[PDB]
């Protein structure tokens, strides 16, 4: 019936929006993540490098 | 007849819509012009001129009373239809019950969501009043929370206890078939529930949980009953925690 | 009617504002529910600490609950209210409790409500 | 086992098999001192002897 | 014609790139071009209320949007720059008006660039 299909729309609708925002937030999360491993990732070779020709 | 003399009344129309359905196959057989549906359109007229008869009479007049509950089958959870629009607009507050609450354990089903009542807070008890309008504030918060946040497994903090709440409320508010509560040990149950007495005890058994104490109440707390059958008036907030506390002693976990 | 040229200059900078602010509280909601609130970034969280108190101060005492609650209510001219507004944005009240906001007719009550309080 | 994370602790606890060090709730944005403690940890149990070969997953 | 495609192509890519443009930092300034010149675009376009713009300053404007000549100022004060130069540009640039007038074409390409500069520079 009418009024039943309009519940499911609106019920999906908002876990559509839920779903929309933890997009947006991940893809901050995962671009800040990945310019600090990058940060680290200098200290990882200049350690690895001289760690070995010393070791 | 009753009112009039003085003395309280109640009606019950177990279902109005078969009124207005032997209204309109009447009017149809008498060639008069229809409208929506194919309702005559003396409808809500003769709905107004049933429902405006009920009263409370002033002092003057000898202090009746008639209070009356009309009943409306709505197809397939319809809304918006003609008859139930127009007895909607009449009545001064509105139940709404839910199949799909029903055949989940919620009994009898009740949505507070769309329940409304244009005299509610003035009727209650002042010891109801206290409690009952808390408890409304908090499953309409919770009724929010979980329309969304259900369908994640892990939420914060702050509101899995609100979530929590909200769950040991739907179930503290199951009740069974033809056994009325009286008042008395309903505010003493709905205060254990807002001021969080029931935190330690699982949500399956709290159906056991009233049982087990409404039995302990007629065994200890005749007094804070008495007070609240006449006084009208939640008793002293020190002796009832000691009432709860000392049941709590005595109930047993799963 | 909300135009410089109908009702005022500062009236317009003021209600933006707090449209403004209201506008992106309701679009935090539902992160704040489901992330740790915590996660807010500060600036944020700023938005978030003030529109909860626009959102009770809009809230009055009125003479209508005098039947409904009993309590007595009262009239605030439109100087009164925009300033107040202004000194809801302002920040500098950021700590008095949300709770004195709620139901009433003034800034000097809220600092009331909460005196009561204690704060 | 030694495992980093909620939902694989609650896996490892059905499954039974034992968890010999844990942590959990690190920030988003990890630091070396954070996990400098379980690190040394884990290291820690290699050095001793206590294990005599180590992996990651 | 020559200006009118431009910023037409300009705005159906902005549209969609501003449901993901709020980072800031995202790739490096291929992708920013398209956000720097959507800012400029949209502030560009709006418009006073009940106050009719002129054609060939109207022209004009378009040209400076969709040359690129204002990728430089600061996107903060993008609309004072519309005010400032519709005065400006019937005092010192009216040979650029005649020019449109005259031919229905841009302005003699040339000088266009000195004369925008001036203006430019005027503004502050």
């Amino acid at each position: 019936s009418l009024r039943d299909i309009k519940t499911r729309i609106n019920a999906t609708k908002k876990t559509s929006q839920i779903t929309k925002a933890m997009e947006m937030v991940s893809t901050s999360k995962l671009n800040r993540a990945e310019q600090n491993a990058k940060s680290f990732v200098p200290y990882m070779e200049k350690i690895q490098e001289v760690v070995a020709n010393v070791a | 007849y009753f009112m009039y003399k003085g003395k309280h009344v109640l009606v019950v129309y177990d279902d109005l819509s078969k009124q207005a359905a032997a209204y309109r196959e009447l009017s149809l057989l008498l060639r008069r012009p229809p409208g929506r549906e194919a309702y005559p359109g003396d409808i809500f007229y003769l709905h107004s001129r049933l429902l405006e008869r009920a009263a409370k009479l002033s002092d003057a007049k000898g202090g009746g009373s008639l209070t009356a509950l009309p009943f409306v089958e709505t197809q397939a959870g319809d809304i918006s239809a003609y008859i139930p629009t127009n007895v909607i607009s009449i009545t001064d507050g509105q139940i709404f019950l839910q199949s799909d609450l029903f055949f989940s354990g919620v009994r009898p089903a009740i949505n507070a969501g769309l329940s409304v009542s244009r005299v509610g807070g003035a009727a209650q008890i002042k010891a109801m009043k206290k409690v009952a309008g808390t408890l409304r504030l908090d499953l309409a918060a919770y009724r929010e929370l979980e329309a969304f946040a259900q369908f994640g497994s892990d939420l914060d903090k702050a509101t899995q206890a609100k979530l929590a709440r909200g769950a040991r409320t739907v179930e503290v508010l199951k009740q069974d078939l033809h056994q009325p509560i009286p008042v008395e040990k309903q505010v003493l149950i709905i205060y254990a529930l807002t001021r969080g007495f029931l935190d330690d005890i699982p949500v399956e058994d709290v159906r056991r949980f009233e049982k087990e104490f409404y039995l302990f109440l007629d065994q200890n707390g005749q007094h804070l009953l008495e007070h609240i059958r006449t006084t009208k008036d939640l008793p002293n907030e020190d002796d009832l925690n000691k009432a709860i506390e000392a049941f709590k002693k005595t109930f047993v976990v799963s | 009617a909300l135009a410089p040229e109908i009702v005022g200059e500062e009236h317009y900078q003021v209600a933006r504002k707090v449209q403004q602010t209201l506008q992106r509280y309701k679009e935090l909601q539902d992160i704040i529910a489901i992330l740790g609130m915590d996660e807010l970034s500060d600036e944020d969280k700023l938005v978030v600490h003030r529109a909860r108190r626009i959102q009770f101060f809009l809230s009055q005492n009125f003479h209508v609950a005098e039947q409904f609650t009993g309590q007595p209510g009262s009239y605030v001219p439109v100087k009164e209210t925009v300033r107040g507004f202004k000194e809801i944005l302002e920040g500098k009240y950021d700590h008095l409790p949300e709770d004195a906001f709620r139901l009433v007719g003034r800034i000097e009550e809220v600092v009331e409500k909460a005196k009561a309080m204690g704060v | 086992i030694i495992v980093i994370g909620r939902v694989g602790l609650s896996f490892f606890r059905k499954r039974n098999m034992p968890v010999i060090l844990d942590i959990t709730r690190l920030p988003d944005q990890p630091s070396f001192a954070d996990i400098k403690e379980i690190a040394r940890k884990t290291v820690g149990l290699f050095a001793d002897g206590t294990f005599d070969e180590l992996y990651m997953y």
